[PDB]
């Protein structure tokens, strides 16, 4: 892992042409990136500086992949062979559906490849998304400092618009630090420094919830804390007791001296090894006081287990942007799904027209829009291994019956993908009964094809396999499901099966202990039923308990089931491959997925979460509550929790109420906590998905992401977690347990 | 083998002192006064609520005219109030927000200040008149002797008397071991007391410039100390929830105003005009009137949300004003 | 740190030779001060 | 390899101490006997309208009557500054123009921009087409009817021959984008500013850099000349005009002020040398006094960034042109 | 990188051996020019409005 650095060609700047298609406008701007790697600023057409938040950039594409102009005036202006090698488009947006294109054509040769590559290296960083509270507070300062007006000054409408909750406290806290505070006035950017910003933040809101923390440790009458009073705060409250005390040792005083030297402004206490009350409030948002460690966010997993022993990100009918019945199929969602972390996309191929043989992709008999197969395979070959080099599984849904097009699409996938396709089995794993599947380490950067070899909607009435298209399918070969006692006797691990949700929920409740044993050798895949015409999402945590790898979900709609799916796959390097817990990939160690007691072999845990307070949660005076859900096994699922609604008393509300008690979690390495802050009235503000097997214990800052797992700038929460080890009619008995997990 | 003689000569004189103290120990104040009447139910009321600050309040001081009061906030903005008609007659901004003290002149013209920036910024009644530098620690408390003298109490284990016109340390008071936290002047304006952190208040004379009576007894800090109105006694509020009462002529401890159900430290003590009620403010958001002659509670003044950090009676006993860490200041009568 | 022990016992020896007023007369002076001043307290 | 840098450092230290020993007085101190000018009020008289997009440069005719205004919409209008009559409307085949010039005689007009070539017209048709720049064109100035000097963004200047289209002398020696250049009134040796915060002084005969000048911290967007050919004022992007000397090799005065934070675009001296004019990004133009370093007036009539500013040859009028497709002639 | 490393030490050497008259003399000439040519400078002095070409 590496911190975000900005090279000296992006800070000095370069000249570009910001052209546009709808407005047919054009300008010669100079793009710069501030040295923290936070924003992308350029002087607009009327000297007011525009910005683009660099944590919202989905993709930067250059060369032949960039968008070309579609208006002959702009083509005559720009110069329209190798002049399209100087194009660059940067896309951005909240969700995969609604993106906004920014088009930049360079005026100098070679300043587009570097300018696109060094923006995609900055927009896909881990330490810029899991940044601490201090970094997200220095980001809102740079957003105010860089957005100067026509004169070169930080305006005063901006500092009243950023902290737009109330208006008396903002103008009073501006007047109380020696600045200008009217409605139409301006502040010079050399008299508005970082310290004059934080001394305005401290006068903005009052913080008694840190006064209680300082009272609990003993800051009675002296205006400082000693060395031992901070070391025996860290090693007593901010230490998670689940770790082994030999390889994760507690704090020596020499490291607390380094912390005191880093976080404290006053020079009196800096030489007597003491820490003030501002040097502690700067410690609670430090880079070492994080809610999750930096080993639960990078690629640190045993990546050599077989391919049937991993949860895999997956999607179902990816091409749509709306409901299944009256939508509009697009090729851009194949880019915005495979860049977002997906690893299994569906192709609903169909038979071409007697004008000419070209296979197109649409939902059958539904009057949608039709996109062609070659452009979709171009998009999949473009954005495959740009985020994570782990193998995509192309799940074809074949419907062509003419033998000409079946040979056309067998050469499309061999000319577009090239060497990234898997046409022949490996040297170590032949296609025999009794061998395990190859690991994702051994299939690095390959593309696997899923098609037939020699209430479900249009997925049942398929078209039988030919000798030309079925030369590709070797390792992931779909068959028809007979029985688990029939699939167990075959002992062929290179097959799979694809259950619809209503047929998967009839062996989920019936016989799950054979189901877990079936998902230890072969794969599975669940797509939602065809009656969900509004593209709703079933819960993936229903079928992640029984072991199913390719749980496929609708990507265009962002409900709770999609927020959990997009938040649980952020960990492990955003690679889309999460390892199973050990009792769901061992051959002998079986367990019941519906058990109510702890299991011998799995260490249980216990979790207590208390919501202290949170800051900057809204842009109008309205109350805030917080839901603390929990997903996992159906005995660990408890979504009933909710705090009381505050009154909007300040910038930060404080909640004074009892903790939430999760006293027993049976399988901790599979469960995940969901802290979501709402307004009073059903409005959404932010959320975060935290794994329970790697969460920390103490007084921490939770930085709330938005509805599609992008980091919000200002809002956050402060919570107190205490995580410790545990100290000691069947189709209705198994269908009343899942009543919380279904919905 | 020469330092053992000096250490034994040190401790044997402590023994000679502690024998002379119990030579004078005859009775206690409760055993003497045990036929006197009680005081009763002292039920008070919030007269005014002086809103207007934006951060915590660390100190305050009453004017000698019993009408106006200064109240040093933590945003770096002193405000001089008019306690009868609530109007803010002054509002002085500073150069450093971390302010731990303030003062007021006996004349009514010079308001001092201080804080974490080692200096004491004497103002004029507005602009900076002086910047008294020379300390190497934070400035805990500072009091006015006259219009020409000021006496500070800083966190480098030293008190100091200053000169307001030249700006030099006239006499220096040294001999503590821990950080000096509070200070109060006697009514004859010729001797003060210095309650440092190491459970020990001392008695300094301002003219000879050296200590003459050193008390011990606590087990914690001393966050407040304030004189009886005869210049013969005081009360040292502490961190282990024990207000005491010492005597100057006897050099002994008389009472200990402890209690069950209270474990929170003191942040401000003060007597009344009569010397009957020992008003003391606690770090658990509540003030408790201690009857000084019987060591029992008599009235409850609990209206603040966060801790009460400063309290002060006036010089005719008509009012008592508390200021807490929640940016509000109430006057109780 | 050799002269510090002399500087300590100097102030101890100055603390030694003072006057010893008894606690009963001191507390009687306290009660006589309070009973002569309990007429001008508006709180009481 | 490092010994070359050591002898270069000692050689420039012989420039440093000779600059220090030559700095014996200060023009901020010598001018204290001089009485100030105070208030100077200029007013808009002719508002030349007719463009469609943003104006990027302008240049005055030698008889102080006609002026050419190069706009972003591919147009070089040649106005009449007395009656406001559009004498020509020259359409160029490229949209992005950056510079335009005029002739000492009054019959040729050059242009140029992002197409890396300097189109020379005739007064209409392109007469010559001057190719040979590897980057884009920034500013061009005629010497006579047969010669031009151009400044490109590929870190060089060039001296062309119009009748043959051949680069005579190629001035290299910069390491940044040459944003502007200005010519001596006798046309013997010129100056050039870059994006290195370093002005240089070139000559048209030997093709060599005789003097170098430092001082800024950003790009240099404008250079003019003192009207006797002995000083120049490099207006930059950190809101600091300066004044230099061709003889002492030292900076003399600096024109800095708070409430001026925005970078500046185009400077110009006066006919005598007592005044100075600059154009700022805050849409204004502040007349500076060239000796006493105080403002003397504000030319505020524009609604966008003042992109070009030019003073006549008889010293009578100034003309400004901003990004709101308007020109204003002050008097 | 090496031929340039000789070109720079040539360029500084040809710059260092020049005549450098004092800033007092330079500012004296620069100050003497302005009021000597300020009689014929129509920016400082106002314009006779009949002879003004723009009014
Ligand atoms: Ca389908």
């Amino acid at each position: 892992l590496e911190p975000p650095t900005v090279v000296e060609t992006l800070r000095r700047g370069s000249k570009f042409i910001k052209w546009d298609e709808e407005t047919s406008s054009r300008n010669l701007v100079t793009l710069r990136v501030d040295p923290n790697g936070f924003f992308l600023y350029w002087t607009g057409p009327n000297m007011e500086v525009d910005t683009l938040d660099i944590s919202s950039i989905r993709d930067t594409r250059t060369g032949r992949y960039a968008r070309l102009p579609k208006d002959p005036k702009i083509r005559e202006v720009l110069g329209f062979a190798r002049l399209e090698e100087k194009l660059m488009t940067v896309v951005s947006g909240p969700d995969p559906v609604n993106t906004v294109f920014l088009n930049f054509m360079a005026v100098q040769d070679d300043t587009a490849k570097v300018w696109s590559e060094e923006l995609f290296k900055l927009a896909m960083n881990i330490l810029a998304q899991n940044a601490s509270r201090n970094t997200f507070l220095r980001k809102a300062y740079t957003k105010l400092k860089l957005q100067v007006n026509q004169d070169g000054r930080i305006p005063v409408k901006n500092i009243l618009k950023m902290f737009s909750a109330d208006k008396k406290r903002v103008e009073t806290a501006l007047e109380s630090c020696g600045l200008k505070f009217n409605r139409s006035e301006s502040i010079r950017p050399d008299e508005f420094s970082l310290e004059i910003f934080e001394r305005f933040l401290n006068k903005l809101c009052l913080r008694p919830d840190i006064d209680k923390i300082l009272l609990e440790i003993g800051a009675k009458g002296k205006p400082y804390l000693t060395l031992e009073q901070l070391m025996d705060f860290i090693n007593q409250k901010q230490r998670d007791p689940r770790l082994n005390e030999v390889l994760y040792p507690p704090l020596r005083p020499s490291q607390a001296r380094l912390l005191i030297e880093k976080y404290e402004p006053n020079q009196q206490f800096l030489e007597r090894d003491q820490m003030s009350m501002e040097g502690f409030s700067r410690y609670l948002g430090g880079e070492e006081n994080g809610i999750l460690p930096l080993e639960a966010l990078d690629l640190s997993t045993d990546m050599t287990q077989p391919l049937s022993a991993y949860f895999i990100n997956s999607s179902h009918n990816t091409y749509l942007t709306a409901g299944q019945l009256a939508g509009t199929s697009s090729v851009e969602m194949y880019r915005q799904a495979l860049l977002w972390g997906c690893r299994c996309v569906e192709l609903d191929v169909w038979k071409g027209r007697p004008p000419e043989e070209e296979p197109f992709i649409t939902h059958g008999f539904t009057m949608t829009t039709e996109v062609p197969l070659r452009d979709v395979l171009e998009a999949i070959a473009e954005t495959a291994f740009k985020t994570s080099p782990y193998p995509v599984i192309l799940s074809f849904e074949n419907h062509v019956d003419s033998a000409k097009q079946q040979a056309k699409m067998a050469e499309y996938c061999r000319s577009i993908f090239g060497d990234a396709l898997l046409i022949e089995p490996l040297d170590k794993y032949p296609l025999a009964p009794g061998v395990p599947l190859p690991s994702p380490q051994d299939l690095m950067g390959r593309i696997l094809v899923k098609n037939k070899k020699r209430d479900e909607g249009t997925a049942s009435s398929e078209v039988n396999a030919t000798e030309e298209m079925s030369t590709l399918v070797n390792y992931i070969e779909p068959v028809k499901f007979k029985s688990f006692e029939a699939a167990r006797k075959r002992n062929k691990c290179f097959e799979m099966s694809s259950f619809v949700e209503t047929k998967a929920m009839e062996q989920l409740t019936k016989s799950p202990m054979e189901f877990v044993e079936y998902n230890k050798q072969q794969l599975s895949r669940i797509y939602p039923k065809g009656t969900r015409v509004d593209s709703s999402n079933y819960m993936p945590q229903l079928f992640w308990n029984v072991g199913c790898q390719l749980v496929a979900l609708n990507f265009q709609t962002l409900d709770v089931a999609m927020q959990l799916n997009a938040g649980v796959f952020e960990y492990n390097g955003r690679s889309g491959y999460l390892l199973k817990p050990e009792f769901m990939r061992r051959p002998d160690k079986s367990f019941d997925p519906f058990t109510e007691v702890i299991v011998d072999g799995i260490v249980a845990n216990a979790l207590r979460v208390k919501v202290i307070s949170g800051q900057f949660l809204s842009d109008r005076k309205v109350g805030i509550y917080v839901e603390v859900d929990m997903f996992g096994l159906p005995v660990d699922t408890r979504r009933k929790y909710r705090t009381r609604t505050s009154q909007g008393n300040s910038f930060n509300p404080v909640w004074d109420e009892e903790p939430f008690d999760f006293p027993k979690v049976v399988l901790p390495t599979l469960a995940s906590l969901r802290i979501a802050a709402f307004e009073e009235g059903g409005k959404f503000v932010g959320h975060r998905i935290l794994p329970v097997s790697a969460i920390r214990s103490g007084y921490h800052y939770v930085c709330l992401r938005n509805e599609a797992n992008q980091p919000l700038c200002l809002p956050a929460l402060l919570i107190y977690t205490e995580a410790s080890d545990y100290i000691p009619s069947l189709m209705d008995q198994r269908a009343r347990q899942l009543a919380a997990l279904i919905g | 083998s020469e330092l053992d003689q000096l250490r034994q000569e040190a401790e044997q004189l402590k023994n000679q002192i502690r024998d002379a103290r119990k030579a004078c120990a005859d009775a206690t104040l409760s055993q003497i006064t045990n036929n006197i009447d009680p005081v009763g139910r002292i039920q008070m009321r919030t007269r005014r609520t002086l809103r207007g600050h934006l951060a915590k309040i660390y100190a305050m001081h009453w004017g000698t005219d019993s009408r106006l009061l200064v109240s040093a906030s933590q945003d770096g903005k002193l405000i001089i109030w008019d306690s009868y008609t609530t109007n803010k007659v002054h509002a002085i901004p500073l150069r450093s927000s971390w302010v731990m003290t303030c003062a007021y002149a006996p004349s009514g013209n010079y308001v001092a200040c201080g804080g974490l920036d080692n200096i004491c910024s004497i103002y004029n009644l507005v602009r900076v008149s002086r910047e008294l530098a020379g300390h190497t620690g934070y400035l805990s408390c500072c009091r006015f002797l006259d219009d020409n003298q000021i006496v500070t109490s800083s966190g480098d284990t030293t008190c100091a008397l200053w000169d307001i016109e030249t700006g030099q340390q006239t006499t220096t008071f040294t001999g503590h071991t821990g950080d000096v936290m509070s200070l109060s002047l006697a009514p004859d304006t010729r001797l003060f007391v210095s309650g440092a952190c190491d459970a020990s208040a001392k008695l300094w004379d301002v003219r000879e410039g050296m200590c003459r009576q050193t008390f011990t007894g606590h087990e914690s800090d001393i966050n407040a100390i304030c004189f009886f109105p005869n210049g013969n006694a005081f009360a040292t509020g502490s961190d282990d929830a024990t207000c005491r009462l010492f005597d100057l002529r006897a050099d002994q401890e008389l009472m200990t105003y402890s209690h069950d159900n209270i474990i929170c430290g003191i942040t401000s003590v003060s007597f009344s005009k009569s010397g009957r009620l020992l008003l003391a403010g606690y770090d658990d958001f509540n003030c408790n009137v201690w009857d000084a002659l019987k060591a029992d509670r008599a009235g409850v003044l609990a209206g603040h949300d966060n801790r009460v950090s400063c309290l002060g009676v006036t010089d005719d006993g008509m009012a008592v004003a508390t200021g807490s860490w929640d940016s509000f200041l109430k006057i109780w009568n | 740190s050799i002269a510090q022990a002399r500087k300590l016992v100097e102030q101890l020896k100055m603390e030694a030779n003072i006057d010893r007023i008894k606690v009963s007369k001191a507390a009687a002076d306290l009660m006589a001060y309070c009973e002569a001043h309990a007429k001008e307290d508006p709180l009481l």
